[PDB]
């Protein structure tokens, strides 16, 4: 929704007024014109302009582009406005950008690794920030993901579902990833209910894993058979026990013999 | 008194720089030299401070001087130089011999001295800078110098190893910079040191030289480190570059002791710990390896800790370094007794030693392991435990708080155990009698390879004296 | 100069004459070991 | 950093800005190799569209990523592929490699179709590709009047 | 040898043997 | 002689280890 001449101004009000997939529509034209000038980045090279001209109208830009593009369930523009601001709030030496201004920016990235369920890039961008015991464990925004995942650490899961619930930061920026990583959880508790849990009525399901409307457990009740009465599980948090495991990885353990017989016969070409 | 002086540190420079001129000469026998420069870097050093700066004076006056004409006279400068006889040309040693680098034939330029002699010139430089601590301008101006040089040089097989101790001075000196002072201009150069070791590191790949590729790649991946990209460092490792044939003493613990810091936050600690336990056995024991070997056993110490199992607090005590291990008893003691307080209260004190090390933000991840190995020691004492007896010996909160915390516990199968919530008890499923699987069968495969790995790296080592023995006369 | 194109034919021909006797002194060894149970 | 997030605008709009973000991948090709490894399999399936013109500067890229992968051949493909970006005539260790690769994989070829028909250097069943390199390496070192090189390799 | 050193406390007989005269008496 | 150069790495290492492997026939 165009506003005033400038494309800036108009994606500014259009970020605060709602309406965010209509946001993603003028950021196309905003990049052809600083490609160009090379204001898109910020140069290697010393130009004298850094906190004038668009480069810094190009930072607040690259800023709220990433925060619309969550509530559109748009995972590669998110992560390609987040990535183009490493060179932001970096640059050279001192801070001549805006990052740690916002630091939900970063909890985003952080909670949408969460959603993939991938470890390694979470737990090293903690790293990656400058002050780990200042900036970092002060506040509770950088902070959030890793008190979330601290109670998944302990292993209770009553505090942490109450992050996403009860507390007050889920309601604007964490809104996106709110129901996402709701869902993460649910994907979580249930696969140790296999082995350890060997019956269990309907009523630990809605209070143990706080499920809300019923038979919506019957929509992931479908494909794989599930009498609740008292174990069908496997369905959901991974899968069936299968049977009869046969080359596939290394040693196996019904037919074949051979390579469990081949680390006796390792000795032949070591030998000879 | 100070002509004496000049003379007497050159001839022993000359001396030693001809035990390695004639033998790059013939063939290869660069395997010589390699040890003849190791000992050269503690002679030197002792060297330096003894008959003042005028030894590196007048060597450079004896051989000719492509680049350094100015690089003498800068190096000299901000020391507020006193000169005596500093006209060029006052010291001849040539005298016209075939050793002496002969004038003639090099004035005439109908032969190539420069090869040798320049690349031999950055080494002694960069010694000097790291001994008087030369710091700034000189750290700049020296690294604008060899990089080009490097380019247009092509160094031989035996030739490489002779800047491949050059890039440890650079981002020695480097890093020495940042520290001291914070400056706009300090990250303006290591963003071209950053893009200086990939694009050496191409070149030395075809030439096949172990320790020029190994010295890099310590280099580059503690720079990740600093950074904190596992991303650069996750594709880097994988290709497997890293020679393993000669590191001689200096590159076996420093290799391993990288992937044990990255593997830490990758949740996987199977392969960490044993990278720990091998950059021990390879570090040297003596006291220059005591800087090394005092960080790598307080990672040691935390990754055991990561893993749910108590380690063996004996090193805490009939070890000598037990004064800075001090802090991590006090760490154990409250994970395995369990205490809420105690783990609290003991990194409030000790946060200022840990951000040293940079291992606080690992000891944060420390309060869930409290829970994890106290679930573990009241779950092997008790098969079948009542669910409200766990909350008396800990302290815990509620019931529905420790049913959450036990189901933790076997996700990965530590305790393998199994939760009944209409009986009441938590019932562990370990009945042993393991030997009638196949996990013996698993362990005793690995420790056949693992035999005959040591019999293959005992199957080719004989001959490699016996080369130069037999093929000389004996007696 | 013309050592070095001269050598590199060379360089094929000391490999494979290596590795002909690696591959027959394992069938030779094998007949040493039967000479030494049979005394 | 860097690039890494021109790496994945691949996929987008407007081909025009495509331009200008490749011409700044061409100076990262050489420096971080690692973000590019997860971007292969998008930078090759550009190559055969016919709608995509920058397939010169997108087979350099590409260049000096497989040979910094570890794989000699694979870097040899991409450097005969645009024949533009390429330069022969630059003095660099990268440039030198596939000369030496090229004219390799032509011995291989050239050693088995010798029997059939001397005339191959004549026709086709030699990929021109490696030809290409070939013919202009050995005709060099005829203006620098070396004979090791041209003869050493004829043979 | 040095590990058992520590992790022995003031607690035992000092300790568990008062317990052992009042817990005959409630017997 | 790029090539020569880099193969000639497999002639010292291969020659290192058929000598090594006579000495164990030679003493059989």
């Amino acid at each position: 929704m165009p506003s005033l001449a400038e494309l800036t101004k108009s994606l500014s009000i259009a970020f605060e007024n709602g309406d965010y997939a209509a946001c993603e529509k003028l950021l196309p034209p905003i990049k052809i014109e600083l490609i160009k000038n090379n204001l898109l980045i910020p140069d290697l090279s010393i130009q004298n302009d850094i906190y004038l001209n668009d480069l810094m109208i190009t930072k607040r830009i690259l800023e709220v582009g990433a925060l619309a593009s969550i509530q559109t369930f748009n995972f590669d523009s998110f992560e390609n406005y987040f990535n183009q601001l490493k060179p932001y709030y970096f640059s050279n030496n001192h801070k001549l950008s805006e990052s740690d201004k916002k630091s939900k920016l970063i909890s985003l990235y952080l909670l949408n690794l969460l959603s993939q369920n991938n470890t390694t890039k979470f737990h090293s961008e903690l790293q990656y920030l400058d002050k780990h015991i200042k900036n970092l464990e002060d506040d509770s925004l950088l902070s959030y993901p890793i008190k979330l995942d601290r109670w998944l650490m302990e292993g209770s899961y009553q505090k942490a579902w109450d992050l996403l619930q009860s507390g007050s930061q889920n309601i604007s920026e964490f809104d996106s990833f709110t129901d996402i990583l709701k869902s993460a959880i649910r994907d979580e508790i249930a696969k140790n209910t296999e082995l350890s849990y060997d019956f269990l009525p309907l009523s630990n399901i809605k209070a143990l894993l706080f499920f809300n409307n019923e038979k919506e457990t019957e929509k992931f009740a479908l494909e794989r058979n599930w009498p609740i009465v008292n174990s069908k599980v496997y369905f959901n948090n991974q899968s069936k026990e299968k049977a009869d495991y046969e080359d596939e990885m290394m040693h196996e353990e019904d037919q074949k013999t051979n390579i469990i017989e081949k680390a006796m016969d390792y000795a032949i070409s070591i030998e000879n | 008194l100070h002509h004496s002086e000049k003379k007497y540190a050159e001839e022993d420079q000359v001396q030693e720089l001809l035990k390695v001129l004639n033998e790059i000469s013939k063939t290869t026998l660069t395997l010589d030299p390699r040890y003849i420069w190791r000992s050269l870097k503690d002679l030197s050093s002792l060297r330096n401070q003894e008959l003042l700066n005028a030894e590196t004076l007048c060597f450079t006056v004896n051989v000719l001087y492509p680049d350094s004409s100015s690089f003498k006279k800068n190096l000299l400068k901000f020391i507020t130089s006193n000169h005596k006889s500093s006209v060029p040309g006052s010291a001849e040693l040539r005298n016209s011999y075939p050793a002496s680098f002969y004038s003639v034939n090099t004035e005439k330029k109908t032969i190539e001295v420069t090869a040798e002699i320049n690349c031999f010139m950055h080494l002694l430089v960069q010694l000097f800078l790291w001994d008087s601590k030369e710091l700034e301008q000189l750290v700049e101006f020296n690294r604008k110098v060899v990089i080009p040089n490097l380019l247009c040089y092509y160094n031989l097989r035996s030739l490489n190893l002779i800047n491949a101790k050059l890039w440890f001075y650079i981002y020695l000196s480097h890093e020495t910079l940042a520290r001291s002072s914070e400056e706009i201009n300090s990250d303006n150069q290591n963003i071209i040191l950053r893009s200086t070791m990939m694009k050496f590191l191409k070149i030395a790949s075809l030439k096949h030289d172990n320790e020029t590729k190994a010295m890099l790649i310590n280099l580059i991946l503690r720079d990740f480190l600093n950074n904190g990209e596992v991303d650069s460092a996750s594709d880097f490792i994988s290709k497997l570059e890293y020679p393993h044939t000669d590191v001689s003493s200096s590159l076996e613990a420093r290799y391993f002791f990288y992937l044990s810091k990255i593997n830490a936050i990758q949740l996987d600690y199977s392969t960490a710990n044993e990278y720990i336990i091998a950059a021990i056995r390879k570090a040297p024991h003596n006291s220059k390896s005591l800087g090394f070997l005092q960080q790598s056993n307080k990672l040691h110490c935390c990754i055991q800790l990561l893993m749910g199992d108590i380690p063996e607090l004996s090193f805490f005590h009939q070890s000598n370094m037990q004064k800075s291990l001090l802090p991590y008893y006090h760490l154990t003691k409250a994970v395995k007794l369990g205490d809420l307080k105690k783990f609290t209260s003991t990194i409030t004190k000790y946060k200022q030693l840990l951000l040293k090390d940079d291992t606080y933000q690992l000891c944060v991840r420390l309060r869930s392991n409290v829970i994890k190995t106290g679930i573990r020691i009241i779950s092997l004492t008790y098969k079948k435990i009542s669910l409200r007896d766990i909350c008396l010996k800990l302290n815990l909160d509620s019931e529905q708080t420790v049913e959450y915390m036990v189901s933790r516990a076997i996700r990965d199968g530590v305790i393998e155990a199994k939760i009944n919530h209409e009986d009441g008890f938590i019932e562990t499923t370990e009945l042993l009698n393991i030997y009638d699987s196949e996990d013996p069968q698993q362990v005793f495969d690995e420790r056949i390879k693992f035999a005959n790995q040591l019999h293959d790296e005992y199957l080719v080592s004989m001959r490699y004296p016996e080369d130069k023995k037999t093929q000389q006369n004996e007696k | 100069y013309f050592k070095l194109k001269k050598l590199e034919k060379e360089y094929e021909l000391l490999t494979l004459q290596e590795d002909y006797i690696k591959d027959e002194q394992r069938h030779l060894k094998r007949e040493l070991k039967r000479a030494q149970e049979e005394v | 950093t860097t690039a890494a997030p021109l790496l994945a605008l691949l996929r987008e709009n407007q081909d025009s800005v495509k331009t200008y973000a490749l011409e700044s991948i061409n100076n990262v090709v050489d420096q971080l190799w690692s973000e590019i490894s997860n971007e292969l399999p998008d930078i090759e399936a550009l190559y055969d569209d016919d709608t995509f013109s920058d397939r010169e500067m997108a087979a350099l890229i590409a260049s000096k990523v497989y040979y910094n992968l570890g794989e000699y051949e694979s870097a040899v493909k991409y450097a005969l592929a645009a024949k533009d970006r390429f330069d022969i005539d630059e003095k660099s260790q990268f440039v030198e490699t596939i000369v030496s690769k090229s004219i390799e994989m032509y011995v291989q070829e050239a050693s088995k179709q010798y029997t059939k028909d001397e005339q191959f250097y004549t026709k086709d069943i030699i990929d021109p590709k490696l030809t290409s390199i070939f013919e202009r390496m050995i005709e060099k070192c005829l203006k620098a009047s070396e004979l090791k090189l041209a003869l050493g390799i004829a043979l | 040898e040095n590990w058992d050193d520590v992790e022995v406390d003031d607690d035992f007989t000092n300790e568990l043997k008062a317990e052992l005269d009042r817990y005959k008496r409630e017997n | 002689e790029q090539k020569i150069q880099e193969t000639e790495l497999k002639i010292r290492s291969k020659t290192e280890n058929v000598r090594r492997l006579e000495a164990q026939r030679n003493a059989l």
